RNA sequence: CCGCACAAGCGGUGGAGCAUGUGGUUUAAUUCGAUGCAACGCGAAGAACCUUACCUGGUCUUGACAUCCACGGAAGUUUUCAGAGAUGAGAAUGUGCCUUCGGGAACCGUGAGACAGGUGCUGCAUGGCUGUCGUCAGCUCGUGUUGUGAAAUGUUGGGUUAAGUCCCGCAACGAGCGCAACCCUUAUCCUUUGUUGCCAGCGGUCCGGCCGGGAACUCAAAGGAGACUGCCAGUGAUAAACUGGAGGAAGGUGGGGAUGACGUCAAGUCAUCAUGGCCCUUACGACCAGGGCUACACACGUGCUACAAUGGCGCAUACAAAGAGAAGCGACCUCGCGAGAGCAAGCGGACCUCAUAAAGUGCGUCGUAGUCCGGAUUGGAGUCUGCAACUCGACUCCAUGAAGUCGGAAUCGCUAGUAAUCGUGGAUCAGAAUGCCACGGUGAAUACGUUCCCGG
């Protein structure tokens, strides 16, 4: 992935100018259309590190968790990370996912119960109503849950989509103290992140540049 | 009231008291605790101290009172006004 | 609020009756008595040995008992050289040959009677009360793996003002029929009065009906 | 050839034959008048006939029993109604767009405790 | 018409007219008319003079007016004077076969009045 | 000739059945002729009760008792099954009334 | 009510003439449930309005229900916190059973021999523009 | 219930049971149609002198675990108390809690 | 944000007579408890004796009721006298049974105590049971998270519901007790079995499913099927959800019942029973006869029947459901004006009896009245249960015909097979239902709406 790829792509994207952050200034390329943009050349050795980082800890079968809360993203992480055999989240963020998997542990346990009730077919025991009832429970529990089903435990890292709109998990993440690796723009702060992928987190097609270039980077260092 | 097949009815005790006394010519008060026996003829001229709960009223038999209760004239409740 | 009898509404459904023996309306009332004589006998005898239930049947002119203990040896005897005396004295006053049948109770935490029995027991031996009702639950729920609750009330601890105390564990969804709740009470007397005993045991979810 | 057609009301029932004919009908043995002082039950079975306009051309035997005369009239005309249905499937659609196909259900209630009638309580103390 | 010394029946259904009569139910109505052999319903009018004497004869049977008040006014009196129970609550004007009175007695009390 | 009527009466409906079951297989496997099981009406007791010991007179519940009936008759009583069928017995629960 | 708001119920149309108003008016009539003694006093009611006022039966009996309609009403509401005796116009359900009700009510007061005869006589003063319920409405 | 009133009961049951026989035959005769009027009236005065217990209208039904005198059910032989109770043991056969 | 809470409708209460409960008064006694709601046709599903716990008088003192010791006799049966009875006194009588052959078991009587006995006090010493807010939608925990902490979040917000019901949002994720569902009952169909239940097509019939016969139908009772916003349209944030439509016996919790979360009222019950503890033992225990609980200047609650022509009376003639029955239910026939009486079949009950439903419909009559309305009250004369109907029972016949002509202030119930109205059954029970619990017949009116009253 290279400089002009990247600015095909919408990487270069901001935000108008805002109020209140000049944390940001240090490294901005500039702005233009009342917009700001990001310097691409920040971002090709800091993307390159991080996917030599991600290379490194698939080489070493890393655990990546790849959530997307941002709405047109969490397809996008959802096929990415089915491509590569990992785990995924595509809705809403669940505050405390790592804090409190406590809980979630006895989530996953009845999503398989009811799971196998279903092959077993004995909903024909209950009453009609009451066997569409179970099985409507189970696909919500399916929708909810059936990213993270075969997680086991925490994660090794994250991947994260943008850091702008799934804090919650950069929150989290610092609390426990898990490597991140995300797309960050302006108006975002590279707080939280450890390896920053420098890099507009909106559009879609620099979104399609990331997953792709973050999966292959993932099955290929697995690979070695 | 009592069945006219039945007949009148009288406890028995009573009757001998009775009988003795109009026999004898006695002729002085009977004290008795019957009032649900019932007068018959043969009784007039006598007086039966009839119980009344409380105590035994003195009572003369006359033939108007053939065939009534001896406790019927013997009221058992007691009444002067509420005021 | 009062709540209704939790084995009373499950009769007929999960629950089957203590006495099963069909009879008229000549019969009915002196059949109920003897079958009540007959029970406040064997459990003025049978105190010690830990019983739980006892099931009456009337088949065929005679008289069949069947009896529920976590421990036969205490009223089998030695060559069953006392039961035999149960089972004349119950002939006698059912006025009826008579037949007697022991069923062993196994795991006796789990019946609630005797969990019931124990808690007044360790009362009238003055053992604190709340100490027994912790180590009750916590056994049920080591065996059985079902949940539990126990309720006490009177004049605890020699109070002077009586009051109630109650602790759960687990599942007890008593407006649910398909549960199998199991619940009895006990009695124990104090030198200040009464202190009333009630336990309720969970122990699964009944699927198909009683049959 | 013949064809049959039960109906209830209420508390009653009735068994319906029909067959062609030029029109006669006997309940109990007796006729629809004899059977019925008022003038409201007679229209109330023969209803379906005339929607239908088979007044003329088919014969009925009726044998009811249970609930009381509305009630039995009900359970004719229901029973004449699926009797029809039998007969002339076609006939389904504006029968029940009449509302005669439908099994009305509606049945007294019982008293209840406190209640000295379904759902009357004495008056209030207002103490 | 004039019945029974001073009663002037008024022109109805005989029956309605004659039972009037003080001492004269509808039970003794229709006997007396089914005794003389004349129909029920017939106006009180319209009667031939015969026709009322053999109904003058017929009442003539059972007790008249004034001497059935005059025997139940003597067998009150009875009651009075013997003094019995009944008597004692003729002579009080209270009821007389066993009604309550703590309430419902004003039939026979009368109207209400403060203690 | 002669005929064999049977009631049967009881508390529970899946019992009494089951003794059907036990008498009209006998019946056959023995080779007699059988009527098959006619249900019969089942009569039903209600009772109420004050429930309280102070009285509340609103505060009342209700009980009932159902009592069923089964009815077997036999046409053909060849000998060996008029004996065959009093040497079945039946649980406590359920009465037995046999008749010629 | 607070929660919610239905519609009226449904009844049959009559069924020697098969209006649903002549349906409606035995049902007013009606009391404790005799509803063969109300359906006789009507249709012997109508049939001698027929025979002596008007033309037609139940025409006859539309024609005197019409000079009795009432259009208007002050009954009151209150959204305000107050209560307003606000004139308001009415349904055409609310004046037809209005008129009914009132007619049947002056029947009641009439007082001749009989039911069917104060009824027939009421009505044929509405027809007439006479009968009460005229003012019935007019007070209103 | 005082023991004294079962003991009143007991007694009461068992005096009348002894002279149901001596009593029914002098009642025979008493109603008897044709009976000559002079034996009626002795028999009418004779019957006085029995013991008035004797008599079966004295008894009063109480229940039999507690002796209560109201609330009587002569199906089971106890009070609407009692009864409630063992129902809900469900010691007694086949009742239920009426829902219809 | 809601509810027969108001509004809109219908019918009552409050005036009359009477049934019933309470207060007050009275009495020798009118036994006791219950009091806003949430006491007052309430405990009591049934007081003439009994019941009965109260009153008067007559009696007993290890006792009516239980164990223990001694002593004496089987038991028991029949019968006489005194007394209101309790009891006392006597007569004949029994005189037996297992007996290892000792006696003992049986019972019954006397004596001795240890003890018996209590509806006597405390529901503010308690258990158990119940009412009430209220079938109201709420009540909490774990882990996580924020504040120095006291704590908060979850459980608030926008929608949507009968609902903390569900969707979205959301530093929260879940869980538990409640909600709903699992249970009974009702609405449609299918399978199985057809007598005591059934009679469409057949044969015979005196015409009676009467009987030959039938297994169709109704019905009986076991097991199945069926309704889920499943289908269609619109609406909505594509959400949930809402509106309409199709089909269908049934459509959106199809209808009714059971089922009452944490807790409030030191609510009720020591008189069902149990019990802490205080009190009485020739008496606060026990037996017996009569009386009382039913009184009567009063007044309060809940009911029944009326003041009438949509009716009263006479004649004729239709259509139910659900229950009960062995000392029971009791037909038929005979007798009585009648309540009833005599005789006596059948049935432990799909078979027999209670037991012919009333409103309804057809005919006639009454003519707006204190009446052919209304029935209270009183006199006379009878039947039936019971040892016994005076105080104090129900019912029948004749006679008598109060008050009352739609009822203040003010107030109660009800949203559909409901209101209203008409009959039938059951429990308690020798006898004693205007009360209570059930069953069916006929069968409405009204709802703008939420503001006011009311209560979450
Ligand atoms: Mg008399
Ligand atoms: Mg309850
Ligand atoms: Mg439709
Ligand atoms: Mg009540
Ligand atoms: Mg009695
Ligand atoms: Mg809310
Ligand atoms: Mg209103
Ligand atoms: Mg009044
Ligand atoms: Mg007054
Ligand atoms: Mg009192
Ligand atoms: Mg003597
Ligand atoms: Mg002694
Ligand atoms: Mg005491
Ligand atoms: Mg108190
Ligand atoms: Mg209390
Ligand atoms: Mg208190
Ligand atoms: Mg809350
Ligand atoms: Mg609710
Ligand atoms: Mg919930
Ligand atoms: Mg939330
Ligand atoms: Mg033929
Ligand atoms: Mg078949
Ligand atoms: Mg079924
Ligand atoms: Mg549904
Ligand atoms: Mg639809
Ligand atoms: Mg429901
Ligand atoms: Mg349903
Ligand atoms: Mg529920
Ligand atoms: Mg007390
Ligand atoms: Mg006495
Ligand atoms: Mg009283
Ligand atoms: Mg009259
Ligand atoms: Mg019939
Ligand atoms: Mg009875
Ligand atoms: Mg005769
Ligand atoms: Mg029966
Ligand atoms: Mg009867
Ligand atoms: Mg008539
Ligand atoms: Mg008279
Ligand atoms: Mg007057
Ligand atoms: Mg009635
Ligand atoms: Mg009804
Ligand atoms: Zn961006």
């Amino acid at each position: 992935v290279s400089m002009r790829d990247m600015l095909k792509a919408g990487v270069h994207f901001g935000h108008q100018t805002r109020y209140w952050n000049p944390k940001m200034k240090p490294f901005i390329f500039g702005a233009r259309n009342k917009v700001h943009i990001i310097n691409l050349e920040k971002t090709v050795p800091m993307f390159n590190e991080a996917l030599a980082e991600l290379n490194k800890i698939a080489s070493r079968k890393g655990k990546i968790l790849f959530v997307g809360t941002k709405r047109a993203a969490s397809e996008a992480v959802k096929d990415a990370a089915l491509s590569c055999d990992q785990f995924f989240v595509n809705h809403r963020w669940l505050g405390g996912m790592l804090t409190n998997w406590k809980t979630v542990r006895q989530s996953i346990k009845r999503l398989k119960d009811l799971e196998t009730q279903s092959q077993d077919g004995t909903f024909d025991k209950l009453t009609k109503k009451e066997a569409l009832m179970r099985t409507r429970e189970l696909e919500k529990l399916e929708n909810s849950l059936g990213g993270i089903k075969d997680m086991g435990g925490l994660p090794d890292a994250l991947f994260v989509i943008d850091a702008d709109h799934e804090h919650i998990a950069i929150k989290e993440a610092n609390n426990l103290g898990i490597p991140v690796f995300a797309i960050v723009d302006t108006n975002s702060d590279p707080d939280g992140v450890d390896f920053v992928i420098p890099g507009n987190d909106d559009a879609i097609r620099a979104v399609t540049l990331y997953l792709g270039a973050v999966a292959a980077t993932v099955r290929e260092g697995r690979s070695q | 009231p009592r069945s006219l097949k039945k007949g009148p009815f009288i406890d028995l005790h009573l009757l001998k008291k009775v009988e003795k006394a109009v026999e004898s010519g006695d002729k002085k008060p009977l004290r008795t605790w019957s009032r649900r026996s019932t007068i018959f003829p043969n009784m007039i001229g006598l007086t039966i101290a009839v119980h009344n709960g409380r105590q035994h009223v003195p009572v003369f038999v006359t033939d108007e009172m053939v065939g009534h209760k001896l406790g019927e004239f013997a009221p058992t409740r007691t009444y002067r006004g509420h005021a | 609020g009062q709540k209704v009898h939790p084995n009373g509404i499950r009769l007929g459904i999960v629950k089957p009756w203590n006495s099963t023996w069909f009879a008229n309306t000549k019969e009915f009332a002196d059949n109920l008595d003897s079958d009540f004589k007959v029970r406040q006998y064997l459990t003025k005898e049978l105190a010690k040995a830990s019983v739980s239930r006892i099931v009456i049947e009337r088949p065929a002119k005679s008289i069949r008992v069947t009896i529920h203990t976590a421990r036969p040896g205490i009223v089998i005897g030695k060559k069953g050289e006392d039961v035999e005396k149960l089972r004349k004295v119950v002939a006698d006053i059912a006025g009826v040959p008579a037949q007697i049948n022991i069923a062993e109770v196994r795991k006796p935490e789990l019946d609630a009677k005797l969990v019931a029995d124990s808690i007044t027991s360790q009362l009238e031996r003055r053992v604190m009360f709340r100490r027994a009702m912790k180590r009750a639950v916590q056994n049920a729920m080591r065996l059985g793996a079902k949940g539990i609750k126990v309720e006490v009330s009177g004049r605890l601890g020699g109070a002077e003002i009586a009051r109630t105390e109650w602790y759960r564990e687990g599942r007890v969804p008593l407006h649910t029929l398909r549960a199998d709740i199991d619940y009895n009470t006990s009695e124990a007397h104090t030198t200040y009065g009464v202190i009333g005993v009630k336990v309720w045991i969970f122990k699964g979810e009944i699927l198909g009906g009683m049959a | 050839n013949q064809y049959y057609g039960t109906g209830r009301r209420k508390s009653s029932a009735a068994r319906v034959f029909i067959k062609p004919g030029n029109g006669k009908i006997v309940i109990n043995q007796r006729s629809l008048e004899q059977y019925f002082g008022r003038e409201t039950a007679r229209m109330v079975v023969r209803q379906p006939l005339e929607l239908v306009d088979m007044v003329e051309k088919l014969d009925l035997y009726i044998t009811v029993k249970g609930g009381g005369i509305s009630g039995q009239a009900g359970a004719i005309r229901h029973g004449i109604t699926r009797a029809l249905m039998e007969y002339d499937e076609s006939l389904r659609s504006e029968l029940r767009k009449a509302g005669f196909v439908t099994r009305d259900a509606r049945q007294v209630e019982r008293k209840k405790v406190g209640l000295r009638k379904a759902r009357r309580r004495p008056q209030f103390s207002k103490r | 018409a004039r019945i029974a010394g001073i009663n002037i029946p008024d022109h109805k259904h005989a029956v309605i007219a004659l039972t009037s009569i003080y001492g004269v139910g509808k039970t003794r109505s229709k006997a007396i008319l089914a005794a003389a052999g004349i129909a029920e319903d017939v106006k009180i009018s319209e009667l031939s003079e015969g026709q009322i004497d053999t109904l003058r004869d017929e009442v003539a049977k059972f007790v008249v007016e004034g001497d059935l008040r005059r025997e139940i006014s003597m067998s009150i009196k009875r009651l009075m004077d013997l003094g019995c129970y009944r008597g004692l609550r003729h002579r009080r004007g209270l009821p007389v076969r066993g009604q309550r009175t703590k309430t419902n007695a004003r039939t026979r009390k009368g109207p209400r009045k403060p203690i | 000739n002669q005929r064999i009527r049977i009631r049967l009466k009881a508390f529970d409906h899946r019992l009494i059945d089951q003794a059907t079951a036990e008498i009209v297989e006998t019946a056959k496997r023995t080779g007699a002729q059988v009527r098959g099981p006619i249900p019969l009406p089942t009569r039903k007791e209600r009772f109420t009760v004050l429930i309280s010991p102070h009285v509340n007179k609103d505060a009342r519940d209700q009980y009932e008792i159902r009592t069923h009936l089964r009815l077997v008759d036999i046409v053909e009583p060849t000998e060996k099954t008029v004996d065959a069928l009093m040497r079945l017995d039946l649980a406590a629960g359920v009465d037995v009334q046999i008749s010629l | 009510p607070r929660r919610r708001v239905i519609g009226q119920r449904k009844i049959l149309p009559d069924p020697k003439f098969g209006s649903e108003l002549l349906a409606k008016f035995v049902n007013i009539l009606m009391v404790d449930g005799k509803k063969s003694t109300a359906e006789s006093i009507v249709y012997s009611a109508l049939e001698t309005l027929a025979q002596r006022s008007g033309k037609s039966e139940l025409e006859a009996f539309e024609v005197a229900l019409e000079n009795v309609r009432p259009t208007v009403e002050v009954k009151s509401r209150r959204v305000g916190g107050s209560t307003y005796q606000v004139p308001v116009e009415v349904r055409p359900v609310r004046r037809n059973a209005l008129a009914m009700r009132w007619i049947v009510e002056a029947a009641r007061k009439r007082g001749d021999k009989s039911m069917a005869l104060r009824l027939a006589n009421e009505l044929s003063d509405a027809a007439e523009n006479k009968g009460t319920a005229v003012k019935k409405r007019e007070d209103v | 219930a005082k023991q004294s009133m079962k003991a009143r009961e007991v007694k009461r049951v068992a005096l009348a049971d002894k002279y149901f026989a001596k009593r029914a035959e002098l009642k025979a005769i008493i109603s008897d149609v044709n009976a000559s009027d002079e034996d009626r009236w002795n028999a009418v005065l004779k019957l006085q002198t029995l013991p008035r217990d004797s008599s079966p209208s004295r008894q009063r039904n109480r229940c039999r675990q507690t002796g209560r005198p109201h609330g009587f059910l002569r199906k089971f032989g106890l009070s609407r108390i009692k009864v409630r109770e063992a129902a809900m043991r469900g010691e007694i056969p086949g009742l239920k809690k009426a829902s219809w």
